[PDB]
RNA sequence: AACGUGUCGCGAUGGAUGACUUGGCUUCCUAUUUCGUUGAAGAACGCAGCAAAGUGCGAUAAGUGGUAUCAAUUGCAGAAUCAUU
RNA sequence: ACCGAUAGCGAACAAGUAGCGUGAGCGAAAGUUUGAAAAGUACUUUGGAAAGAGAGUGACAUAGAACCUGAAAUCGUGAC
């Protein structure tokens, strides 16, 4: 109960916290340079639900076909209005 | 303005009945209170609006 | 849904000097054997359970 | 603890009370009683006397099979006992009261007991194994004692 | 006799403690935590014992992480720090 | 039992699947309906708002 | 018109659950008539240091300074009001804000700042 | 028996530390409903079993 | 003399009672729907000044970090620490 | 327009705990000082000790931590 030591250890938490923060992000950077892979381990690459990790990436999902596309061009439907 | 309104209303009537009102307000004795009926009171005179403004 | 109603309790039957009801299953509890399910029992059903319509 | 009976004169009487004593209550009743219990004069001397020169203590309530004794002559009856345990208590009891008679200033050379009130205090539990596995309580009856002493005079 | 001596004979220790769920029911020789059914890669429950099911049903622990999922999801992943 | 000459032997709720201390089960009350009404309404209106240029 | 409670059970519950942070908020004082008059605030939340007056309770009318603010029991110890412990030791009593009124406040930056908002909300 | 695995070694240890009067200093605080060291294990009553 | 009987006042005895009542218990809503082998849940044991428990936490162990706010915390500890960063 | 601590969830409580059972599983009991607060009875004094008696506190301790009330059964007492 020269109680002050708790804090000091808690200070220890603080360097330590920081430290990895830095390292970790260090790492992250030097992973890239390709759109993918190994850039950056999973533990650098942050969990996000089974489903959330699953999912259709937008390109492949919005990048539908010519048939439709032409069609889409052909049948837009924005505003009309009626009453009289 | 509340006051303006009320006053006339009082003058024109609202005093007793109104005064029963607000003031016959009691904590609901018994358990309804403890099923959240904390207070009770009576009822006093009615103005009908065509609509309020 | 099934308030009260909840031990794996059984009726003990006859010859046992006693009213013939369900009783709590288990020992030590010192609920051990205590009358079960219904109405009359501690924490039990009540008669006529409280219907939805 | 509002113990006992409304007791007179703030001048010359003295109050104590102790609880849950460890002698069998009924029994103790008969212990207490000889001092108190009764009927005035007989109760007063005898406490001064068993307790300052005698043994058998009278009983006349509890039943059982309960032994017969000539000592019961002390009573003209047939029951009294000599049960050690109690006795001890009794002595204590007087005694604080007596030291209080210093502080009240009363004459301890001749104080008198009036109105003791001795009550059943809540009982002690424990268990026993019987054949086939049955179990019974073998329980206990302790004591409440609260005491007053008088000694006005001419 | 029939019983009590034979109560002398209960040095079975029958079922022991478990890994996954602990308690007991661990049959040594045909190896099972009755409970968790460790061995087996899933865990056991049955209907009838519904209460047991409740007794095991998640949260009872601490959903150590999963708990936090609710925060996080609700915290909708605007990500990184503000600075 | 009382003497009253009334409309013979009836009344019904004391039949099947009305979940008792058992459980069951096929449940579908309408008490939601206020709320539901609102659910239809509140939504409906609220929908309008969104759509809004549209007949 | 929303025509009820604002239901007590829940509410009643909530109060008991007040966190530290929250205690401070809830606790506000009537401000000195003069002080009110001065900064033109309605009522104001406390903290240490400062000066108060006892209105009601059995002990109506006692007055003194804030030593100590014990939020869990919701207490102010005010300086120079105390109780004696049998031994001969004074032990301060504690107290609730609304039956006291703040006579005088400690003002730092934060104070000044807070004060500003408050004073404003009354005054501006 | 004579020998009794580390896990086993753990179970007593963990328990023992709990089997004694609750930290009194705690008890003293404001609003301490605190009856007693409830859950304390014992042996001439309460073998831990198995 | 006895035991009973009785009253009442009073006392014991007991934990009733009412009154409360963050408890239960029901209905109804919102949602930027809802895990985990990227190791979930559940499990284990651990971690405090002084902690049994609970509770929190996980050897960064009754915790750090950010951010928000803006002086407490009090069983006893502790710190002058409010122009304060 | 629910229940009111034997109610009400099992569970108002360190409860799905404790406890119990080989195990499967079974699975409880258990509420409130303060017209305001410990002010939680200093001190005296007897008392081995508890303790007592005083005292001392506090509106109130027929409020002294069994704290609201304190029902009945049962018993001492007083009193007859």
């Amino acid at each position: 109960r020269l109680g002050r030591i708790r804090t000091i250890r808690k200070g220890i938490a603080r360097i330590m916290t920081v430290l990895n923060k830095n390292e970790r992000e260090n790492l992250r950077k030097f992973y890239s340079d390709k759109k993918l892979r190994s850039a950056k381990p999973k533990t650098l690459r942050a969990k996000l639900t089974h489903r959330r990790r699953l999912a259709l990436k937008a390109n492949e999902k919005n990048r539908k076909t010519r048939r439709q596309l032409r069609m889409a061009h052909k049948f837009p439907r924005r505003i009309y209005a009626v009453k009289v | 303005k509340t006051k303006e309104a009320m006053t006339f209303l009082k003058t024109v009537g609202a005093i007793d009945d109104v005064n029963r009102v607000n003031d016959s307000r009691q904590i609901r004795a018994g358990r309804g209170k403890m099923r959240n009926r904390r207070y009770v009171a009576r009822r006093g005179p009615m103005l009908v609006m065509p609509d309020n403004k | 849904r099934l308030s009260g109603m909840k031990h794996s309790a059984e009726s003990w039957g006859t010859g046992r000097a006693v009213a013939r009801i369900p009783r709590i299953h288990g020992g030590g509890t010192s609920m051990s054997g205590a009358g079960a399910f219904g109405n009359m029992c501690r924490g039990g059903r009540m008669f006529a359970p409280t219907k939805i319509f | 603890v509002h113990y006992s009976r409304k007791p007179q004169v703030s001048s010359k009487t003295a109050k104590a009370k102790i609880a849950d004593l460890r002698c069998h209550y009924k029994n103790t009743f008969e212990t207490a009683n000889v001092i108190n219990g009764m009927k005035l004069r007989k109760a007063q001397q005898l406490y001064r006397q068993v307790l300052a020169k005698t043994r058998c203590i009278p009983f006349k309530r509890y039943n059982g099979k309960i032994g017969n004794t000539a000592q019961a002559k002390e009573w003209g009856q047939t029951k009294g006992r000599w049960p050690r345990k109690s006795v001890v208590a009794m002595l204590s009891l007087l005694k604080n009261a007596e030291a209080n008679a210093i502080e009240k200033g009363l004459d301890p050379g001749k104080m008198v007991i009036k109105h003791v009130q001795v009550d059943q205090a809540p009982r002690v539990r424990r268990r026993t194994f019987r054949a086939h596995g049955r179990i019974t309580p073998y329980m206990r009856s302790p004591c409440h004692v609260q005491l007053f002493m008088t000694q006005p005079q001419e | 006799t029939k019983g009590t001596t034979s109560m002398g004979q209960r040095h079975g220790r029958t079922h022991i403690l478990c890994r996954r769920c602990g308690r007991n029911a661990y049959h040594v020789q045909w190896e099972r935590c009755a409970a968790c059914a460790y061995p087996r890669a899933q865990r056991r429950r049955y209907n009838w014992s519904v209460k047991a099911i409740k007794r095991r049903r998640t949260g009872t622990g601490r959903c150590r992480y999963l708990k936090v999922v609710h925060r996080r999801i609700r915290n909708h992943f605007k990500t990184d720090i503000k600075a | 039992m009382p003497k009253g000459n009334n409309a013979i032997p009836h009344v019904h709720q004391r039949k099947h699947w009305n979940p008792c201390s058992s459980q069951k089960g096929n449940v579908k009350v309408f008490f939601n309906q206020p709320a539901q009404k609102q659910r239809r309404r509140r939504l409906r209106l609220l929908k309008a708002k969104k759509i809004f240029p549209r007949p | 018109v929303g025509i009820k409670c604002r239901n007590r059970r829940k509410a009643r519950r909530a109060h008991f659950q007040a966190p530290s942070h929250v205690r401070r908020i809830l606790m506000s004082a009537p401000l000195s008539k003069e002080l009110r008059a001065k900064y033109n605030v309605r009522s104001m939340p406390v903290r240490k240091d400062d000066e108060v007056r006892v209105k009601r309770g059995k002990f109506k009318g006692r007055e003194g300074r804030v030593t100590a603010c014990y939020r869990l029991k919701w207490v102010i110890h005010i300086d120079k009001v105390s109780c004696e412990k049998a031994n001969g030791t004074t032990v301060p009593v504690g107290v609730h804000t609304s039956n006291v009124e703040i006579t005088k406040l400690k003002l730092n930056t934060r104070r000044k700042a807070i004060l500003e908002r408050k004073d404003r909300s009354t005054k501006t | 028996g004579r020998f009794k695995p580390l896990a086993i070694k753990k179970k007593y240890a963990k328990k023992l530390k709990q089997n004694r009067p609750v930290p009194y200093w705690i008890r003293l605080r404001t609003g301490n409903r605190i009856k007693w060291n409830e859950k304390r294990r014992h042996w001439r009553r309460t073998k831990l079993h198995y």
